[PDB]
């Protein structure tokens, strides 16, 4: 509209209402220019054995995007408490996104002594790619995600996409993408931006924890009318074998006849925090669980959901089996156990297998008066029929969504590092500052123009979620489990700013504490 | 079949400076990473430096860098290395090998050209 | 960087004879690992590659094994054409390194 | 309309639907003010026997103009593939031309810093040429054009003209036209620019090559009804004179009678890509076909469309009978061979003469008993009677359209560059800054002001075609030749930008894939 009108407001806060929540976020961006306008080939600059499982070739391109997709960009600390507490499930309906108040800025520096100052004829260009016809990005658990804590400023992060390489060589079947190629939208300072979409039916999250075990269903006080093979023979000497078959019953429930089995395993090596019951040898990468594509190996992270570790031992973790965050503050590079934060898998093991177990024992031979009965190990199971599952759950720091791959097959598509798997997810939002030449030459010249203004842009960013959410209907007498904070005094509040103004996120939080029967 | 030539090898003085310039007649010299190996007198091989099939990129060992810069030309299909400030544990025989795609290991050799540091 | 220790440092045997050369690494370099054999006045050539592999038009009587830190060269029915200095390189990561050599005498 | 709001979006893409596909570009532009807003005569500078050909007499004007005559500003490669691989012609139909988000720089330069300031009332002055009344300059393959890949800012090229001149001198009859005197439309920035036009009905661009040739129309399995002279002489000897007739059939081909004959021919001369076999002198000028006006020598070029060169002999092409774009960042002067691109006309060798080769023969004189049959070169042949030719394939580098002269006649009327012939093609688009005046004298002086602000604009184009289609009929059992890239791998994908950011074209790219029968 106008220069000296505001083309949007701020909104900020979560709408509780019945079986709905609606969560409404705006962030204060800046965008500045990537690459100088250009589109460059990027490859790993890498040599050697070691750089073929890293090799990639691609485009880094001059444009920005945004990024919510991590949950702790639309929920407070307390409302999202509000939700693992009372709720056996929820997920996303609606969407709808805003881009407002923009300004842009041009910056001129002069003996090193730099001005700023408003453009305020140039433009900001923004699309979303609604037909997904762009490499996605958004399900890589990636950095540039609007900030959890709503005072802060956050930089927008530079698009880029990989196509196939062998090496880092490109082949014929690698694409190219111009996204110039797109119609986009122009703002100008009194313009702004919005679109709105809608989620497609998904699975409801279980945000619950199962007080029952898969092996444990039966009633304990009657006997099954199935029998087991309880003796091969009649004591110690020659010629003793027979067959004696028994009751299975409350005494022994583990040769119970079960209608249902723990879903599938992939082993992952075990890690201690106490690091003096850990070999002294590096087994980190040679050690890990990985899968190879096309020649690559990649590692097996975080895998298949996996309960974490048995009960009562927590020192324990999967080698790469577990999502891992830094605490506030923390180094990119080789930092230390206390300054990450391992979640753990561990109310899924009711239904799923522990990571660092085998599955269980099959028999290798058959027996004979010759040969006695073999077994092996299972290290990895894949699906049966009659296998159930938990899938993996979701954190305040974690992703939501993710794109599932477009394919002939897929199966259970729900994203191995937690949240809702979609055909058609949320879409990519690109922005960049239209370039603004400096002054051409006074005869003309073919060649592009490499001289431009130094430009930057900077505004707000408002997103919306509706959650649909399904209730707890429990008969369970006893309390439960709930998350809670901590009456004892300390130096700073859990889940606020320090006295320099960092906000910080103390630890982790899951989504399962309320119970459901097996 | 594949050939790799190394000329410009010779006699200089410490502090001197010189180029080295590899052939290769037999492949397609851009798909391929190549370096640099020298094999002192009585000495393992040793090696120097390798640039990337497009030249995007390359590796120095540390006893060398910022005096010696590889350099790759594609449409003449030849490699060069130049040494600056030339020392007398320098002087050895410099060798230019292809990097094996995949393997990384060094499936061809040049014949080589001997280059000497001597004070006189 | 990475090292490369090569053992025995030098080996002397007498034709039909089985040879075995060790070549150990500070760091896990994988498969990467490269035997070449170097005669007086020329360019090393490569026998094994990549751990196992066998490069092509060298006889089957070399062979190579060993992944991680630990590999291994076999030479089984020496030859007179085998006599030479051998050497394991480590094509994993760069700075690339060569073992110090292990040089065959005639019996 | 107003300063913080933009006048127009970004359109880019292409819409196949059915038999029409749709065309947007959108670029970014920066127009210089040229000649210090002042129109300039010019002539050749040089002197003697050389200067003669290269005379000419002009104006340079103080306007720039808008230029996207060329198919790469309209197609991206994979459009151009999508095109050249399914039809059999195309040709244009309606164009639709935007001009927006307009902006005016101001440049004070102080002390060897320049400073980039708004100027917010300046003005940007634009008219299109509809009524043809001014020189057309778009049909002379110029430079300048909007750039082949949509990211690129482009500067806006120079407008002049010439007219009639004699040597350096001009004439009575010699024109001079001020582009001040048409009416056009002055632009702030909050204002922009559209209009529409209507191409007049060409034909279809003929992109298909002939599966047939001119001289093998028969049906192979039966003889003519036709007689030819086989015979002259009974065998050696004194007074052996006869006529003996035999029937055109399947064993001689050649003697058989047509219907119909190729086209015209102008002889060019013949260079080899292999330099060892070109004689060893300067012959590119002498040896060159041309032609005559008014006492000046042109070079025939590309001249009439003739196929390149023999089946077999690729490595021969026409001295000046080619069309010949350069690689990405080639010199303008004495280039190598590999710096640039030779295209070919080799699918035209059904219909048309190979350009390089006589026309055929001719009898020169009356045979008689005491005077054997002589025979001539045709060096240059006319239009006959019975002749049928295809035109020169367009390029995705390559021109669009072409304005026909306005004269009493012509033949054939479609442009030997390539492209499609129009007596109204689409308009010239001017554009330039408007002068503003830096601070006059107080006190009155009658001299026009020759001090001005020095002063820039920038902003976008967006220009639109549609574009009819003509498809694949064809009932050909076997598969077709179709344009396709190459799975290799490479350092770098083909129709892409490098490390560096630079867009290149790797090879021209023709029109002429699938066949159709002679």
């Amino acid at each position: 509209d106008g220069v000296g009108s505001s083309s949007g407001n701020w909104h900020c806060d979560s709408q509780w209402l019945g079986d709905r929540v609606i969560t409404t976020s705006t962030r204060t961006w800046a965008l500045p220019t990537y690459n100088n306008h250009l589109y460059k080939q990027i490859s790993n600059s890498t040599s050697g054995g070691s750089s073929n499982d890293n090799a990639y070739f691609g485009y880094s391109t001059p444009w920005g995007y945004f990024d919510f997709n991590r949950f702790h960009c639309h929920f407070s600390p307390r409302d999202w408490q509000r939700l693992i507490n009372n709720n056996w499930g929820f997920r996303p309906k609606r969407l709808n996104f805003k881009l407002f108040n923009i300004q842009v800025k041009e910056v001129t520096d002069n003996n090193g002594v730099k001005t700023i100052a408003n453009n305020l004829t140039s433009t900001v260009q923004v699309f979303t790619d609604s037909d997904y016809q762009l490499p996605y990005v958004l399900g890589s658990a990636h950095e540039g995600c609007l900030p959890p804590f709503p005072a802060d400023v956050f930089m927008i992060p530079q698009y880029g996409y990989l196509t196939l390489n062998d090496g880092s060589q490109a082949v014929g079947r690698s694409s190219f993408y111009c996204l110039e190629y797109f119609p986009s939208q122009m703002l100008r300072t009194g313009n702004n931006f919005q679109f709105s979409y809608e989620f497609e039916n998904v699975p409801f999250h279980s945000s619950y924890a199962h007080s029952q075990s898969l092996d444990r269903l039966m009633n304990p006080l009657i006997d099954q009318y199935l029998y087991y093979l309880s003796k091969t023979i009649n004591g110690s000497g020659q010629n003793q074998q027979t067959l004696k078959f028994s009751v299975a019953g409350p005494s022994n429930m583990a040769v119970q006849g079960r209608n249902y089995i723990p879903g599938p395993s992939y082993r992952q090596q075990r890690v201690s925090t106490t690091v003096t019951q850990n070999n002294n040898s590096e087994f980190a990468w040679p050690g890990a669980s990985s899968w190879a594509l096309n020649g690559r190996n990649s590692l097996m992270n975080p895998g298949p959901a996996m309960a974490s570790h048995k009960e009562g031992e927590d020192r324990f973790f999967p080698l790469s089996g577990s999502l891992i965050f830094g605490k506030q503050g923390t180094g990119r590079d080789n930092v230390d156990a206390d300054k990450v934060m391992i979640t753990n898998e561990e109310e899924i093991k009711t239904t799923n297998p522990v990571a660092t177990e085998s599955y269980g024992q099959v028999a290798t031979n058959h027996q004979s008066a010759q040969a006695q009965a073999q077994t092996g190990w299972v290290q990895n199971q894949g699906i049966l029929p009659g296998m159930v599952w938990q899938d993996r759950d979701v954190y305040l720091q974690g992703p939501i969504w993710a794109k599932i791959p477009h394919t002939d097959g897929n199966f259970h598509p729900s994203p191995l590092m937690g949240g809702f798997g979609m055909k058609h997810p949320p879409p990519q939002i690109l922005i960049k500052n239209t370039p603004v030449p400096a002054d051409p030459p006074t005869a003309f010249n073919k060649d592009k123009l490499n001289s431009f203004i130094t430009q930057y842009s900077t505004g707000q960013v408002s997103v919306e979620i509706e959650w649909e959410l399904q209730k707890e209907n429990s008969k369970r007498w006893n309390p439960e489990i709930q998350y809670t904070s901590n009456y004892y005094k300390s130096n700073n509040v859990e889940f606020a700013v320090n006295t320099e103004g960092v906000y910080s996120e103390p630890r982790p939080i899951g989504t399962r504490y309320l119970t459901r029967n097996l | 079949e594949v050939q790799l030539v190394e000329s410009g090898g010779g006699l200089v003085q410490p502090g001197g400076s010189l180029r080295l310039s590899c052939a290769a007649s037999g492949f397609i010299f851009s798909n391929y990473w190549m370096s640099w190996v020298r094999q002192a007198p009585g000495k393992g091989p040793e090696w120097v430096a390798n640039i990337k099939q497009d030249g995007s990129a390359n590796h120095y060992v540390d006893s060398v860098k910022g005096r010696f810069t590889i350099s790759r030309d594609n449409a003449k299909n030849s490699l060069y290395l130049q040494m600056n400030s030339l020392r007398a544990e320098d002087t050895a025989v410099y060798y230019c090998a292809r990097e094996a795609y995949q393997d990384w290991n060094y499936d061809y050799w040049g014949q080589g050209t001997l280059v000497t540091v001597s004070s006189a | 960087d990475i090292q490369m220790t090569q053992s025995p440092s030098s080996l002397s045997a007498s034709v039909g004879d089985r040879v075995t050369v060790t070549c150990r690494a500070s760091e896990f370099i994988s498969r990467y690992l490269n035997w070449y054999q170097q005669k007086p006045g020329k360019a090393p050539k490569v026998l094994i590659y990549a751990a196992s592999s066998l490069q092509s038009g060298v006889p089957s009587r070399f062979s190579g094994s060993g992944s991680g830190t630990d590999f291994t060269l076999t030479i089984s029915s020496l030859q007179p054409e085998d006599f030479a200095t051998y050497y394991c390189q480590q094509s994993y990561s760069t700075p690339y390194t060569f073992g110090q050599g292990t040089k065959l005498e005639i019996k």
